[PDB]
């Protein structure tokens, strides 16, 4: 072609002016890359910068193996704002050498910018995979599975990271016996620090039902900031005693080093909130402000973002005294001077029954939107409970006229006599028709109904309760479905508050009213008001869900006239236990037991209730085998020596009851057998001995200790090491033929049966499997009861699956364990 | 090789149930039903971390409600299933036949697509991929029947039904100061159906039960220290006759010849004489590091013909001469015994596990010639080898002694505290709790203000349980068996045991 | 362009045995809106997809209304744009009686879906609004693919799946049409198994293993019509022919021989059977090859796919009683 010696003629080109004769050879031969490199190259001269990129994006599939020169324009373009045509160019590259790892990073970057972020996320682990040490693929990996809701696996990214951190620390205290190129080619990690514990805490509000672990997980990252990893045993003590003045009074701080206590205890103000958010949700106020009571130190314009998180936070958890101390600094600062801190503030001084104070601040925030009638309602609300009903009406026209306009488009004493007088007569024939009358699960749901509106005229009356009531509590009671909207409910109801009245839930929404007498408020007498809350609690358990049943027990305890009462707190102690049990949750459950063993001191109803309640499942082992009962039930049983040894003037400080009577000083075979199966629990078969053998001694006869017994012995020997192992286990098995010999002569032929399973369970136990199929061939031949058939035909097809007698397993399968 | 199916699909859960499920919809339900429900078998796949950071599901295989809304049989201890981790992927293939065609072959999918080989009918597809699944492994419990135990009756018809009617029953039944803890709960009870035994009380099952050339000794222990109980001041019947015999015939009965254990008690038993004439009240860790090792085999032997030891009181865990009865002069009040603990679970630190110094051996050589160590003894440093130790040992620390040096005796012996009040103890204990804690942590500088107030005192990290190394050494004590040198029928006979072999052959 | 997905519109309202009562929203013949059920489809389909991983990227519905309602629960679940592509709406034979009806544009469904519909993409090609027979029918599907993939491959470089929400007759002309065929009535590849377009259906096409031009790839199908995500099957098949069964489900285990180390599946993965008639079957997974043997489990394998792991941009159990277990011949 001629055009080979007229274009490098015209690449002369040192003023690079012949672009026109560029334009011809592109024109002509069309498929030079010589070409457009060039005619792209002057553009970028002169600065043509959206005309250099087309060029070269032209010339680019003409030679496509050079990936140097697909990145050279792709990251053009990128600058020029053309993503889709960047994310092609990128893309080729990637083609041509899958391990270019800044291609993949601008490129993935481009994903996120375009909205396909599943693109983004797959190249952001094989960039972590590969080149795992650097920062910036960690932060943006973590921000990708935030956005879909993957925390639990973007908490465990930084958290790879700190056990990183920590095993290059140990190393190099170890290595001191100083190598840095020895321990950084082994040991080599994204440094740990106070930023990247700033992120962990965020991830563990938003995951937000780990509250309790995440805490101990921010404080073993701050503690091992700080040098202080040594100090583990802040990891058992419940409450945030470290990092507060409340360290110099603990047992093992006071211990420590005169070295150690120098080193820092405090956290930045940061992270600090964050913990207290994390104790709020976990229900726990008194250790949020204990870390929000830190906030009034730093300078103030460099946490006013913490006030508002802090206190919206607890306005959110209906604590509105505690919040109005972080809102009311925040209005020394203008920029916060808006809706936002207003409507949270005002409805907290209505809450504490401040209506001269919450006017203004609601008279404040309609000034700034006065196109929303949350806060019109609930200003005119305000008018209603301060005494001036002349303008409350005025503020009913204005506000309905307002949402009319918006759906289109879309006597004192008198009269409150008159009202007790009909509101009598409604709560006491409503009790009558409820007692005449009552499927069993459409009379419950219209009995709760015509109960639940009873419980709405006593809850109401304010004088009983220090706070409001819950909206979980009064959603139950919304419960009657009457309702359209939560504001459009206010309406229908503050319409009727005007003069008149009629039948609606929230009888004039609530109002503080002389009790005028004792033992009656309405026709109902306060002991036939608290059998209608416990019996409303229980029902709602039973047949409802199990969390609002709850609700009405936790709000029966604040009452005013119930936990005043003895024999009345007792109830709603235990009631609450009775609906705990149905929670499945675990650190509750201890938190009711322990309420009860304190009050109730060596009481066998109680001891019972303890071990009943906690008669199965890994949530109940939990807590028997935790240290925290084993410390409990000892200090019980330290004092019940008290009670009966001791001649001295010393039975005080812990005993509770004074009526105990054992002239002959026996011992409670209760508390030393719940605390036997503590460390029975706790794999402490050495420690149950020393208590189990104290009730062989005692109840000889009993089963169950025998039973114990030739277990803890059974299980103790296969701890140890020596041939003393088989005499220990032949003296188990003795306690376990006797269990039989007493269960088979002495019962009737139901538990005749539990110890033929048992047995043939011991024998498993310590693989004498021979003999344990011949006990489990009686559980199902000679005995009629079927319950324990399938637990035996269980461990039967275990033993056969293991000897290969699959012909077998199948016929007890489809008989027993057939369904 | 044929028709292609993609495999980019849902990734899903599976149980794999060891149940006979059928393929009715009232089948499944009802084993998802044992598991907890739809919702408790969802937020076990959903759920991550090493074991018991996730705890998984309950099966639990006798789930029904009696009338009263109990679940009958409350107390099943369940079979515990969790996730199996690194699981190989599994695909799963909807197999698709005319309706009728498993019934006519044995209802396996094995066979029915053997039969229709060429037909159009059969469409067979992938619907989803399995990536986790959770098995049950693990194997059934030891089970308990409290049908006919009427305070079960009165809990299950209270906290099981959530009736109020009996419920209301019940709490007004629960004594708030109950004035007999010691007895049977029989009497508390009022349901007199179905007619408990008398030696039964009732004890409740805890909620996991599975947690998976010799001589016979015959020493001597007192179990109760009431005051009309009898003290051993003669050794024993049986081992006087193996020890008679053993005088004029040198083979001790139930060893050869060729032991000389009989040669090593003698040279064993006149050591002890001169010791428990010296120093009355023992424990066996001291004697270690007098007697040899070539005759420390036989020296469990002599203490059973020389002492006894009381299994509870003050004086708990020690050997003590014959005749001499502690709660008789208070001269023994200086040998009464205190234990103490250190919580390594508490304490889980480095610094700690080289400040507590390593036990002993089973047996050494006594730094201080033919007495107890400096290392057994505690003055303030060097935390003990073995931290159950009498207050003979303690007073060589400076505030114990002058807190010692000032005590009033009891004029009787208390069951607990022994001769001591109980305020002069605590003392005692508190300030052995706070310098142990401290040089632990290798502090040894000791505040004086709060070891002051102790002593003025007028009224954790140790705690005053035994150690482990301590009732790991009990047992070895109170084993009455010892080394003397320096398939039904099959396992019946292999035993041979005096007891364990007697039933074994009863009970078949 | 690597991956097509093509989905059916649904349930109408007129298929309901009460007869048609609502009215065509827009106002154009025959274009009724969907029932409740329909709607319902619609939602299974998006939390499907939802769970897979190759999610599409971008959605081409046709302008009829009911081909919109299908796509707006993908698109707000997905978070995707949607375009309206009007080359793919039905096939009206010329002899209609009341009239052959041309659908609405932007303006008109704008107003009934605000802000889902994107209006960047105008259509490639219109169907013959004198309506057209089954011969013209099939050509205009042979120029709608090279047409439309390559306004998508320079408007769109980087979207490399998609969405199709188009109707029964295109639905089946549109896959017969990529990979090849000559008509679109005959069957797949000889058993009369031809393409399953029932309501709320959804087909998948990948390419067959430097980029090439649209006409020189090669495509093969690897979904045909699945149904399993919905609460009630296929309901109204159709095929150009128009104009009792059981289901049991079998595990396929993968077990290594390796101490903790799972094997995996790589999420774009083919399988293919043979042999199943017999005690050895093999099977293809990927790249590598099977042979699989016979084996009832003890107990039951219960699956729960409405427990699946959806991404999200923030009833039915399958009784499992006997398994395969593969080993490794490759």
């Amino acid at each position: 072609q001629l055009l080979s010696q007229a274009n490098e003629a015209f690449v002369r080109n040192d003023l690079q002016v012949a672009e026109r004769l560029f334009n011809e050879v592109i024109k002509k031969d069309a498929r030079n890359f010589a070409a457009y490199e060039t005619l792209g190259d002057i553009y970028q001269l002169q600065g043509r910068l959206n005309d250099c990129c087309n060029s070269w994006f032209l010339a680019a599939h003409l030679n496509a193996s050079d990936w140097e020169f697909w990145k050279i324009v792709a990251i053009l373009s990128a600058d020029l704002d053309h993503v889709r045509q960047a994310i092609y160019c990128f893309s080729r590259v990637i083609s041509l050498n899958p391990m270019e790892w800044e291609s993949i990073y601008r490129r993935s970057m481009l994903y996120k910018k375009t909205g396909q972020l599943a693109r983004a996320l797959d190249g952001f682990q094989r960039l972590y995979m590969y080149n795992p040490y650097d920062a910036n693929i960690l932060r943006e990996l973590a921000i990708l599975y935030v956005d879909y809701d993957r925390i639990e696996d973007s908490i465990e990214l930084y958290m790879k990271v700190f056990n990183a951190n920590v095993e290059r620390r140990e190393a190099i205290l170890a290595a001191l016996e100083i190598n840095w190129k020895k321990i950084d080619a082994k040991y080599k990690c994204i440094p740990f620090d106070w930023s990247s514990l700033n992120i962990l805490a965020e991830l563990f509000l938003k995951l937000a039902v780990s509250e309790v672990d995440g805490i101990k997980t921010i404080k073993k990252c701050a503690r091992w900031i700080q040098r202080r990893e040594s100090q583990t045993f802040w990891d058992h003590v419940p409450d945030d005693s470290e990092f507060d003045n409340r360290r110099f009074k603990n047992s093992t701080f006071d211990s420590l080093l005169a070295a150690e206590k120098e080193k820092s205890y405090n956290i930045p103000i940061d992270i600090r909130v964050r913990l207290g958010l994390l104790r709020l949700n976990t229900d726990n106020l008194v250790e949020a402000l204990n870390h929000f009571q830190c906030l009034y130190d730093e300078t103030f314009s460099d946490v006013a973002d913490l006030y508002f998180e802090a206190a919206t936070a607890l306005t959110r958890a209906e604590k509105y005294k505690e919040a109005i101390d972080f809102f009311t600094p925040l209005l020394s600062l203008e920029e916060w001077r808006t809706t936002d801190v207003f409507k949270p503030l005002a409805r907290c001084y209505k809450e504490i029954e401040s209506y001269e104070t919450a006017k203004e601040f609601y008279e404040l925030a309609i000034k700034s939107e006065p196109d929303d009638l949350d806060i019109r309602v609930s200003l005119a609300e305000v008018y209603y409970r301060l005494n001036d009903p002349e303008t409350f009406k005025h503020m009913l026209v204005d506000v309905v006229e307002m949402r009319k306009h918006q759906v289109d488009e879309t006597d004192a004493e008198r009269e409150r006599i008159e009202r007790e007088r009909r509101i009598t007569a409604k709560v006491v024939d409503k009790y009558e028709k409820m007692k005449k009358f009552e499927n069993e699960a459409k009379q419950a749901s219209i009995w709760i109904n015509t109960v639940s509106e009873l419980v709405d005229i006593f809850s109401s009356v304010k004088n009983f309760f220090m706070k409001s009531r819950s909206r979980k509590f009064v959603g139950i009671l919304r419960r009657t479905k009457k309702f359209n909207t939560e504001l459009d409910f206010q309406i229908e109801r503050l319409s009727k508050l005007a003069e008149g009245d009629s039948v609606f839930e929230g009888p004039l929404m609530e109002e503080r009213v002389t009790l005028t007498s004792a033992t009656e408020l309405r026709g109902l007498s306060y002991e036939q008001w608290f059998e209608l809350f416990m019996e409303l609690s229980l029902v709602i358990a039973k047949y409802q869900s199990v969390e609002d049943g709850l609700s009405v027990v936790e709000t029966a305890q604040e009452v005013n006239v119930f936990f005043q009462d003895p024999e009345r707190v007792k109830m709603m102690k235990f009631v609450k236990l009775a609906i705990v049990l149905q929670m499945d949750d675990e650190e509750e459950l201890a938190e009711n037991l322990r309420g009860l063993l304190n009050q109730f001191q060596f009481n066998r109803k109680v001891l019972q209730v303890f071990m009943y309640s906690l008669c199965r499942g890994p949530s109940s082992l939990n807590i028997l085998s935790s240290t925290i009962q084993q410390k409990f039930f000892l200090r019980q049983l330290k004092a019940f020596d008290s009670c009966r040894y001791n001649t001295e003037v010393n039975g005080q400080a812990s005993i509770t009851n004074k009526e105990v009577y054992n002239p002959n000083k026996k011992s409670s075979p209760y508390l030393y057998y719940i605390y036997a199966v503590l460390l029975y629990s706790s794999r402490g078969f050495l420690s149950a001995l020393q208590y189990l053998t104290r009730l062989e001694e005692d109840i000889p006869d009993d089963p169950m200790v025998n039973l114990l017994m030739g277990l803890s012995h059974i299980h103790r020997a296969m701890q140890r090491l020596t041939a003393q192992r088989h005499f220990q286990i032949f003296h188990g098995l003795r306690y376990l033929y006797r269990y039989h010999k007493i269960r088979k002569s002495l019962y009737t032929d139901l538990e005749k049966q539990e110890a033929d399973y048992n047995l043939g369970r011991a024998f498993h136990l310590i693989g004498l499997v021979s003999i344990a199929i011949e006990y489990y061939n009686r559980v199902l031949e000679n005995y009629d009861d079927g319950k324990l058939k399938k637990h035996a035909a269980y461990n039967s097809i275990i033993i056969y699956q293991q000897s290969g007698n699959v012909e077998l397993a199948d016929h007890l399968m489809e008989k027993y364990l057939s369904i | 090789i044929a028709d292609e199916f993609t495999l980019d699909l849902p990734r899903i859960p599976s149980l794999e149930l060891p149940l006979n499920v059928s393929t009715k919809h009232s089948s499944i339900q009802k084993a998802i039903k044992m598991c907890g429900g739809i919702e408790k078998v969802k937020e076990a796949f959903k759920e991550h971390g090493p074991i018991e950071s996730q705890h998984g599901l309950q099966l639990y295989l006798n789930d029904d409600t009696d009338s009263d809304g109990s679940k009958s049989y409350f107390n099943e201890h369940p079979v515990i299933g969790k996730r199996v981790p690194f699981r190989d992927e599994s695909v799963i293939l909807k197999v698709t036949m005319p309706k009728g065609t498993l019934s006519k072959n044995n209802n396996s999918v094995k066979d029915s697509i053997k039969s229709l080989k060429d037909s159009n009918k059969l469409r067979v597809t992938p619907v989803s991929i399995v990536d986790n699944t959770i098995k049950f492994r693990e194997m059934s419990d030891f089970q308990i029947k409290l049908d006919n135990v009427p305070s079960a009756r009165e809990f299950k018809s209270s906290f099981g039904s959530l009736e109020w009617n009996n419920f209301k029953s019940f709490v007004n039944s629960v004594p708030d100061n109950d004035s007999q803890p010691q007895e049977n709960i029989g009497n508390l009870i009022l349901d007199r159906s179905v007619k408990i035994p008398s030696t039964d009380f009732q004890l409740p099952p805890p909620p996991k039960l599975s947690m998976v050339t010799y001589i016979k000794n015959y020493q001597l222990f007192v179990h109760d220290l009431s005051d009309k109980t009898v003290i051993p001041s003669q050794a024993h019947e049986q081992v006087l006759y193996d020890f008679e015999v053993a005088k004029k015939t040198k083979v001790y009965p139930g060893t050869k010849s060729d032991s000389k254990f009989y040669e090593s008690l003698e040279e064993c038993l006149k050591i002890l004489r001169e010791l428990f004439a010296r120093r009355p009240i023992w424990v066996k860790r001291h004697l270690d590091g007098i007697v040899p090792k070539k005759i420390h085999h036989t020296m469990k032997i002599a203490l059973a013909l020389i002492s006894y030891r009381f299994t509870m009181g003050p004086w708990r865990n020690t050997y003590i001469k014959f005749g001499i009865d502690p709660r008789s002069s208070v001269e023994y009040a200086q040998y009464q015994t205190e234990y103490f603990k250190i919580e390594r679970k508490l304490l889980s630190s480095p610094i700690v596990k080289k400040n507590v110094p390593k036990p002993p051996p089973l047996v050494f050589e006594s730094d201080t010639p033919g007495g107890i160590d400096s290392r057994f003894k505690f003055d303030g440093k060097r935390i003990p080898w073995y931290l159950m130790l009498q207050i003979d040992l303690l007073i060589g620390e400076p505030n114990i002694a002058e807190v010692f040096h000032n005590v009033e005796y009891l004029d009787k012996a208390n069951e607990l505290t022994g001769w001591f009040k109980e305020l002069d103890l605590v003392k005692i204990r508190r300030i052995v709790k706070y310098e142990l804690g401290c040089m632990v942590q290798g502090n040894y500088e000791y505040n004086k203000y709060k070891l002051k107030y102790f002593k003025t005192m007028l009224f954790g990290a140790i705690t005053e349980e035994p150690d482990d190394a301590a009732l790991e050494n009990e047992e070895m004590d109170t084993d009455q068996n010892l080394k003397v040198p320096a398939x039904x029928x099959x396992x019946x006979x292999x035993x041979x045991x005096x007891x364990x072999x007697x039933x074994x052959x009863x009970x078949x | 362009v690597n991956t097509i997905y093509i989905a059916r519109h649904g349930y109408r309202s007129n298929w309901l045995p009460e007869g048609p009562y609502p009215d065509p929203l827009t106002g154009i013949d025959s274009d009724v809106p969907l029932a409740e059920h329909g709607v319902q489809q619609a939602k299974e389909l998006a939390h499907y997809l939802l769970s897979l991983d190759n999610q599409p990227e971008a959605a081409f519905a046709s302008p009829f209304y009911r081909c919109l309602e299908t796509v707006q629960p993908i698109a707000k679940l997905l978070e995707i744009p949607v375009y309206l592509e009007r080359g793919i709406g039905e096939w009206y034979r010329p002899d209609r009686k009341p009239v052959i009806p041309v659908p609405a544009g932007y303006e008109i469904l704008s107003k009934f879906f605000p802000g889902v519909i994107s209006q960047e993409w105008d259509s490639t090609l219109t169907p013959n609004e004198k309506g057209e027979t089954e011969q013209e029918m099939y050509m205009r599907f042979k120029k709608f693919w090279p047409l439309f993939i390559e306004r998508v491959e320079k408007e769109y470089p980087n979207v490399e799946c998609i969405l199709l929400v188009t109707h029964a007759a295109s639905k089946i002309a549109l896959g017969m049409s990529l990979l090849g065929y000559d008509n679109p009535r005959m069957s797949l590849n000889e058993n009369g198994d031809k393409i399953r377009s029932g309501s709320c259906s959804l087909d998948k096409y990948e390419i067959l293993k430097t980029y090439i031009p649209f006409s020189d790839r090669k495509w093969v199908l690897t979904m045909n019509g699945n149904t399993e995500f919905l609460s009630s099957g296929e309901e109204m098949n159709w095929n150009f022919d128009c104009v009792e069964v059981e289901t049991v489900y079998i595990s396929v285990d993968i077990p290594s021989g390796n101490y903790k180390e799972r094997t995996e599946i790589a999420k774009s993965a083919i399988l293919q059977y043979s042999g199943l008639e017999t005690d050895a079957p093999l099977f293809r997974i990927g790249n590598r090859l099977y042979e699989g043997s016979w084996e009832r489990l003890v107990g039951t394998e219960l699956a729960f796919p409405n427990a699946a792991h959806v991404h999200k941009k923030t009833e039915k159990i399958y009784r499992i009683k006997e398994r395969i277990v593969l080993s490794n011949v490759r």
